[PDB]
RNA sequence: AAAUUGCCGGGAGGGAAGCGGAUGGGGGCCGGCGAUGCGCCCCGGCGCUCGGGGCGUGGACUGUUGUCGGCCGCGCCGGCGGCCAAAGCCCGGGGGCUCCGCGCCCCCGGCAGCCGUCGUCGGCACGGCCGGUACCCGCGCGCCGAAAGGCGUGCCCCUCGGGGCACUGCGCUGCAACGCCCUGCGGGCUCUCCAUCCGACCCGUC
RNA sequence: GUAAGCAGAACUGGCGAUGCGGGAUGAACCGGAAGCCGGGUUACGGUGCCCAACUGCGCGCUAACCUAGAACCCACAAAGG
RNA sequence: AUCAACUAGCCCCGAAAAUGGAUGGCGCUGAAGCGCGCGACCCACACCCGGCCAUCUGGGCGAGUGCCAUGCCCCGAUGAG
C-alpha cells in the first residue's frame, strides 16, 4: 500500500511535469487516453430491445443503478456504443475507485456475494493472482493490470444508491443536456452523489 | 481529531500500553500469568429445564455523558420541563452520574439544589463566580430515593395529613440549603440586577423566535 | 461566480496515416457548458467542415479561456448563425458585459426569447470586443455617456432574506422612484 | 403559499386594491390551514384584464344555466362579497367536510361593517395592485364590474363608506393630537432620566 | 391582556398541523406536516429538528381526572423550502387534527 | 503562523522569465482568432 | 339457523350506501390484562425444608436520557494541488484616439495582501431510523485515578512537541441510569358504532 | 384506399396476463415492473389554490374590444394578410 | 436623421353548430402565459440500508454430551402474473 500510494502521487506529478515541459518546449502534450471506464445504468429493465437486453446482461448491468468497471478497448467501447441510451459512463479516478471498493465492495465468492469487510475474502477469491489486500485490488483495477479481468469478475456489480440531489433528464445524452453517454471526467462528480 | 484518536488507540503498541501488560510482566515473573479453573460450586440447588444461562455482570464500560461546551461551573441556566419550567437557576457542577446539579438559589427562586437532565436545560451566556462555594458534599447518594413500600395508597385522609405534617425532606437538606444559598448570594450581589434576573422566570412572549434568540 | 458557458479552445487532428503521417492540426474557439460538451461540439464542426470524424480523429487538447479584466465593462459583438423554423439566418448582436462569457449567455437567452431558437440551433461565427465609437446598435450605444443618470422605474420589494417574510403586513408599502 | 401561521383569533383584510385571484388563493390557504379571515372592502378589489374582458367573462358565466331547471344550476351572484366568496370556493374542495368547514371560517363583506371598523385591517403584500401589476396595464374594480352586472347596492355602499371615512378622519386627527402630546411625554421622561436609561440608547430609534 | 388568566410562561412555540406527507394520490399517515409559528425557511427548521412536540386535545370521558389528552412527537426533518417540518408521533394523528394547534417545546435542546 | 521563510525562493529569475514567456505565447495562440479572409461575400458583415 | 319483521337501548345522516389504509372519539370485553419472588444471614425447631425478623434486590406495559455500533441527511470551517490561472492592490514601461462614454482604450514587465473553476485531504456541529452483543469490539489476571483516562522497557524518526514500531499469554465476555401506573377515571383490543383524510365504479363472464 | 379509432404485411416493444407513480379522466404514451414493514434518495411530472413542492433568483417576448395562452401521444386548424 | 423591400418571434385577422361548459376548475397579466436558464424542494410498490416470511443455491452437525436428521444452525440471490 505504501508503494501503491507513492506511485499514485508519482504519476499525478508526472502528468503535470510532462504537460508543463511540453508547453515550455513549444508544443503541447496530449494526455494518455483513459484505460478505464465506470459505467452505471440509468434506465430500467422495461421496454428493451432484445439486443440491448443482451448487451446489458453481458456488461453485468442487470438492474437500474448498478455500476461496473470496464476496460477500454475497441471491442467493449463499441459495445457501449450500442447501448448508450441506457448507461451513463466515464473516467473514474482514485477516490471514486477506492471508495467504491471500500464502502460498496462485494465479492463474487463461490457465486455468493460476500461483503468485502475483511482482508481474508481476497485470500479466497484471489491469491492465485498476487492480489492480497483491498489496496492491491484497488490498484490492480485502477491501473488496469495484467489480472484486471479476474479482479473485476471477482467484483460483484456495485448496487448503488439513487443519485442524491437528483439527476438531470435521463432521456437525452449528456452533451445535449441529459445524462446518458460519455461524461468522461464527471462520473467522478456523479459518484459522490450515487455513493 | 476523532479519527486520529481512533488510530492512536487502535495501534497494537499503544493497546499494549493501555491494557498494561507491563506491570503484569512485574508481578508474575517475566512472563504473563496463567489462569485457572475457578467456580467450584458443585452445589446446584435447582436444574432449569431449558438451557442454563447465568446473570450478566456488565463487563462493558460506557463512556460518561459529555457536558456541553457552553456550560461552565457558574452559569445561569434555564429550566424547561417539570414544575420549575422557565425558572432561571445556577449550574453548580455536573454530578458523577451524568446529570447537572443546580441551585436556585432557594431563597429567591424556590428551586433547591436539585438534579436536572442536561437535555432539559439551556445555557445562558452569563457567568457567576462560585470559586468560594463548597459542593464536594453533593453526590448521587445525596439524592438516592430509597422509595418506601408500595403498600401505602394516598387516600383523601392522607392527602392533607402529609401537607399538615412535616414528615418530608429531612432537616439536614434544609440546613444544607442555607449554606449554599448564603455562599452563592454573597457572590450574586456582586453582579448587578442578577438577583432580580434569577427571581424572574423566562417566558417566550409574542414575536420571539427561539432560533433567532441568542442565549 | 459560476458561469453557465465557458469559451474553450480545442485542438485536434486526424489520425496519423502512413500516407502523410503528420496530419494537419485544427484549432477552434468554442462555447459550451463544460469540457466534454466542448469536445463533442468540436467534432461536429470538423466533421461538417474538414471532413474529420472523431473515430478517424484525435483530440490533442482542450483548454479553457478566461477573461482578462472581469472588472471592466466591454462592448461585445457576436456574429451568429442560427436556424429559424423555416431556414437559416445570420445575425449581429451587440452586448455590454464585463465578460464575454456572460455576454454569450446573455445572447443565448436573448435568442431563445426573441426568436424561439434553442441552443442546439445557434452557431457563434465570431466574437469581438467591439469597443465604443464603433457600436452599430441603439440599445448598446445609448449607454455610452458619462453623466448618465436615470431612476429605478422597476424595483422589487422583498425581505432581504426569506426569514423576514410574513403574509400580513399592516402598512401599505412606500414605493418611490 | 404555505400559510401565515399567525395565532390571531381572526384576521381582518383590507381588500382594497388587491388582486382577486391572488388575494383569494392566499385567503383560501389561510382558511384550509384553519385561520379565520374576514375580508372587508371587498368591493374595491382590482382585477387584471380590462373591465370589458371581465364583463365578457362574467356574461359567459351567465349563459351557463341548467336547462331543465334553471334554479338548480349555476347560481350567478352579483354582490362583490359573494363573487369573492365563490372565487375562494373555487380554490377550496367544497364537496368534502373539510371543505365546507373551511368555507365556514370565511366571512366576506362589502365595505367595513362594524365591529370591523375599530380593527386594524391587515393587507397581503403578495397581492397588492401596486406590486403585482405593471403600472400601465388595464384593470378593473370588482365593485365597478358588479354594478354593471346587476348588483343594485353600489350607491348604498358608497354612502356608507363616505360616512365611515369622515368618521375615521375625525378620530385620526384625535390620535394625531394624542400622539404629539405623547411625544412631548416621551421627551419629558427622557430628559428626566439620564444614566438610568442609557441602556436603551443603542437599541432605540 | 393586562391582569389576564392563563398560562404564565410559554416555553413552547405554537405550530399548526397542516396535513400529511402526501403525493397527489396517496397519504403516508406515519409522518405529519407541521408549520411552526415564526419559522419561514429551510435552514431554521434545522434548529427544531429534534425538539419534541405535543398534540394536546381533549376527549369526552374524563380519565385520570382530566379530559385533556396528549400525543407526543418530534420534528424529524424539514419538508420544503418554507419552514414546514415533518413530525413523527408515537401514534398517528387523527385526520381531524389538521388545522389545530400543536405545542413544540425545546426539550432536547442545545 | 510566525512568518518563518514560508515558501521561499524556488526558481531562478532567468528561467522564471522563460516560463512566463511560454505561458503568454500559449495564451496568444489560445485567444488568437481566424482572419476571416475566406468569406468574400460576408466581408462587410463580418467586419473585415 | 339465516333471509325477513317487531319492541327496547345506542349510534349517524345536504341527490346513495357498502369496502381498503390511518389513528381518534365512544362503547363492550380482557386479571396468564400486570409482579411482588430471588439470593445472604440469626434463631426455633423439623446439612434440608418452613415461621419470624435484617439484609442487597427484582416483575407486564410504557416514558425520558446516556454511551457504543450501522445506515443516512444536513450545515459550518480549514489546507493543498492544477490552470499561462487570471484579476483587483502596490511599482514600472509601451502603443492608438484627438475633444471623442475621454483625466479614453489597449498591451507587456516586477508584487509577495485576498480570490474563480476543477480535483483533493481534513476538522467540527446538529439530527433521523434501526440495533445493544457467547466472536468485531470489551473486561480481568498491576498501580494511580469518581472518572474520560495516565503510568513500563527496548529500537527508528524527526531530534523542540513528541511520533512510529516492537515482545504477547492465559481466561472471561447478552450496554447502562432513572422514572409512570399496578384493580385505577388504569393499560389495549385483531371486536362494535361513529367521525375525519386518502383510496375506491359491481361482481361471474365471452 | 380520398381518408379512417380502416384492411393486409416487415423488425422491435408493450397490452392481453399488470399492478404501481405522471399525462385531470384513458389497456397498451412517459417512468417503472411488485413479498410485508421502517429510514433515506430518486425516475417521469411539477412547486398559485384545489394538491406535497418557490407567488424563489434572472433575462426578454405577448396585451388578445375572438372564451389571449398554457403538456409526447392529444384531442387539430390551413392558404393568405 | 430618413425611405423601401425581405425575413421570423409572440399577438390579431383568416376562424361557422346545435343541453350550459370546460388550459381539469378557480384564476392568472413585472403572470400562475411563451422561450431560455440558476438553486432547492415535492413526488412511485423504482434505487441503497435494516427487520421478518417464503423459494432457490451452497454449506455444518457420530468411535455422538445424541437429532420431529423428514431436524436444527449458517451464507448468497430472489419474490408480478
Ligand atoms: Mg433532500
Ligand atoms: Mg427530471
Ligand atoms: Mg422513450
Ligand atoms: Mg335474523
Ligand atoms: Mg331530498
Ligand atoms: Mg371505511
Ligand atoms: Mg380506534
Ligand atoms: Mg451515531
Ligand atoms: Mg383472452
Ligand atoms: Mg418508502
Ligand atoms: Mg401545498
Ligand atoms: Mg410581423
Amino acid at each position: 500500500a505504501e508503494q501503491y500510494a507513492g506511485e499514485y502521487e508519482a504519476q499525478d506529478k508526472e502528468l503535470v511535469q510532462l504537460k508543463r515541459e511540453a508547453r515550455m518546449k513549444g508544443g503541447f502534450y496530449v494526455s494518455p487516453e483513459a484505460k478505464l471506464l465506470f459505467v452505471v445504468r440509468i434506465r430500467g429493465i422495461n421496454a428493451m430491445h432484445p439486443k440491448t437486453k443482451k448487451i446489458l446482461q453481458l456488461l453485468r448491468l442487470r438492474q437500474i443503478f448498478n455500476g461496473v468497471f470496464l476496460k477500454v478497448n475497441k471491442a467493449t467501447i463499441n459495445m457501449l456504443r450500442r447501448v448508450e441510451p441506457y448507461v451513463a459512463y466515464g473516467y473514474p479516478n482514485l477516490k471514486s475507485v477506492r471508495e467504491l471498493i471500500y464502502k460498496r465492495g462485494y465479492g463474487k465468492l463461490n457465486k455468493q456475494r460476500i461483503p468485502l469487510a475483511n482482508n481474508k475474502v481476497i485470500e479466497e477469491g484471489l491469491g492465485k493472482h498476487n492480489i492480497i489486500c483491498i489496496e492491491d485490488l484497488v490498484h490492480e483495477i485502477l491501473t488496469v493490470g495484467p489480472h484486471f479481468k479476474e479482479a473485476n469478475n471477482f467484483l460483484w456489480p456495485f448496487k448503488l444508491k439513487a443519485p442524491l440531489g437528483g439527476l438531470k433528464k435521463k432521456r437525452n445524452h449528456y452533451v445535449e443536456g441529459g445524462d446518458a453517454g460519455n461524461r468522461e471526467n464527471y462520473i467522478n462528480q456523479l459518484v459522490r452523489r450515487m455513493n | 481529531s476523532k479519527m486520529a484518536l481512533g488510530i492512536k488507540r487502535a495501534s497494537r503498541s499503544h493497546t499494549y500500553h493501555r491494557r498494561g501488560l507491563w506491570a503484569i510482566k512485574a508481578k508474575h515473573g517475566g512472563a504473563l500469568p496463567k489462569a485457572e479453573k475457578p467456580a467450584a460450586v458443585a452445589e446446584p440447588k435447582f436444574y432449569p429445564a431449558d438451557d442454563v444461562k447465568p446473570r450478566t455482570v456488565s463487563t462493558r464500560k460506557p463512556h460518561p455523558t459529555k457536558l456541553r461546551s457552553t456550560i461552565t461551573p457558574g452559569t445561569v441556566l434555564i429550566l424547561l420541563a417539570g414544575r420549575y419550567m422557565g425558572k432561571r437557576v445556577v449550574f453548580l457542577k455536573q454530578l458523577q452520574s451524568g446529570l447537572l446539579l443546580i441551585t436556585g438559589p432557594f431563597k429567591i427562586n424556590g428551586v433547591p439544589i436539585r438534579r436536572v437532565n442536561q437535555a432539559y436545560v439551556i445555557a445562558t451566556s452569563t457567568k457567576v463566580d462560585i470559586s468560594k462555594v463548597n459542593v464536594q458534599k453533593f453526590d448521587d447518594k445525596y439524592f438516592a430515593r430509597e422509595k418506601k413500600t408500595r403498600a401505602k395508597k394516598t387516600e383523601g385522609e392522607l392527602f392533607e395529613s402529609d401537607k399538615e405534617a412535616t414528615k418530608n425532606l429531612p432537616d439536614f437538606k434544609k440546613d444544607d440549603q442555607k449554606v449554599i444559598d448564603a455562599e452563592l448570594i454573597k457572590a450574586i450581589d456582586a453582579v448587578p440586577d442578577l438577583k432580580n434576573y434569577l427571581g424572574a422566570r423566562f417566558s417566550l412572549r409574542d414575536g420571539d423566535k427561539p432560533h433567532e434568540m441568542t442565549f | 461566480v459560476a458561469f453557465r458557458f465557458h469559451q474553450y479552445q480545442v485542438v485536434g487532428r486526424a489520425l496519423p496515416t502512413p500516407g502523410d503521417e503528420q496530419p494537419k492540426i485544427y484549432r477552434m474557439k468554442l462555447w459550451a457548458t463544460n469540457e466534454v460538451r466542448a469536445k463533442s461540439k468540436f467534432w461536429y464542426f470538423l466533421r461538417k467542415l474538414k471532413k474529420v470524424k472523431k473515430s478517424n480523429g484525435q483530440m490533442l487538447a482542450i483548454n479553457e479561456i478566461f477573461e482578462k479584466n472581469p472588472t471592466t465593462i466591454k462592448n461585445y459583438g457576436i456574429w451568429l448563425r442560427y436556424q429559424s423554423r423555416t431556414g437559416y439566418h445570420n445575425m449581429y448582436k451587440e452586448y455590454r458585459d464585463t465578460t464575454l462569457n456572460g455576454a454569450v449567455e446573455q445572447m443565448y437567452t436573448e435568442m431563445a426569447s426573441r426568436h424561439r431558437v434553442r441552443s442546439p440551433c445557434i452557431q457563434i461565427i465570431k466574437t469581438a470586443t467591439v469597443n465604443f465609437k464603433l457600436c452599430k446598435r441603439d440599445n448598446t450605444k445609448q449607454f455610452h455617456n458619462s453623466k448618465i443618470k436615470f431612476p429605478l422605474v422597476y424595483q422589487k420589494v422583498r425581505p432581504p432574506t426569506r426569514k423576514l417574510k410574513t403574509t400580513y403586513k399592516a402598512t401599505r408599502p412606500n414605493l418611490f422612484m | 403559499v404555505s400559510g401565515s401561521g399567525v395565532c390571531a383569533k381572526r384576521v381582518v383584510v383590507d381588500a382594497r386594491h388587491h388582486m382577486l385571484g391572488r388575494l383569494a388563493s392566499i385567503v383560501a390557504k389561510e382558511l384550509l390551514n384553519g385561520q379565520r379571515v374576514v375580508v372587508v372592502r371587498c368591493e374595491e378589489i382590482c382585477m387584471s384584464g380590462g373591465l370589458v374582458r371581465q364583463k365578457m367573462k362574467y356574461l359567459r358565466f351567465l349563459r351557463k344555466r341548467m336547462n331543465t331547471k334553471p334554479s338548480h344550476g349555476p347560481i350567478h351572484f352579483r354582490a362583490p362579497a359573494k363573487i369573492l366568496w365563490r372565487t375562494i370556493r373555487g380554490m377550496i374542495p367544497h364537496k368534502t367536510a373539510r371543505g365546507e368547514a373551511a368555507l365556514a371560517r370565511l366571512k366576506a363583506y362589502e365595505g367595513v361593517p362594524p365591529p370591523y371598523d375599530r380593527t386594524k385591517r391587515m393587507v397581503i403584500p403578495d397581492a397588492l395592485k401596486v406590486l403585482r401589476l405593471q403600472p400601465g396595464h388595464r384593470y378593473c374594480l370588482l365593485g365597478q364590474l358588479s354594478k354593471e352586472v346587476g348588483w343594485n347596492y353600489a350607491d348604498t355602499i358608497r354612502e356608507l363608506e363616505e360616512k365611515r371615512k369622515e368618521k375615521a378622519k375625525v378620530s385620526y386627527d384625535r390620535r394625531k393630537q394624542l400622539a404629539k402630546l405623547r411625544v412631548k411625554a416621551e421627551k419629558a421622561a427622557e430628559e428626566k432620566l439620564g444614566t438610568q436609561l442609557e441602556i436603551l440608547a443603542p437599541i432605540k430609534y | 391582556v393586562k391582569g389576564r388568566t392563563g398560562q404564565r410562561v410559554r416555553l413552547y412555540v405554537r405550530g399548526t398541523i397542516l396535513g400529511y406527507k402526501r403525493s397527489k394520490s396517496n397519504q403516508y399517515e406515519t409522518a405529519s406536516l407541521v408549520q411552526i409559528e415564526g419559522v419561514n425557511t429551510r435552514e431554521d427548521v434545522a434548529w427544531y429538528g429534534g425538539k419534541r412536540m405535543a398534540y394536546v386535545y381533549k376527549a369526552k370521558t374524563k380519565s385520570n381526572g382530566t379530559h385533556y389528552r396528549c400525543i407526543w412527537g418530534k420534528v424529524s426533518r424539514p419538508h420544503g423550502n418554507t419552514g414546514v417540518v415533518r413530525a413523527k408521533f408515537t401514534s398517528n394523528l387523527p385526520a381531524e387534527a389538521m388545522g389545530k394547534k400543536v405545542r413544540v417545546f425545546m426539550y432536547p435542546s442545545s | 503562523k510566525e512568518k518563518i521563510n514560508s515558501k521561499r525562493t524556488k526558481l531562478s529569475a532567468e528561467e522564471a522569465s522563460k516560463i512566463k514567456a511560454a505561458g503568454k505565447a500559449w495564451y496568444q495562440t489560445m485567444i488568437s482568432d481566424s482572419d476571416y479572409t475566406e468569406f468574400d461575400v460576408f466581408s462587410k458583415w463580418l467586419g473585415v
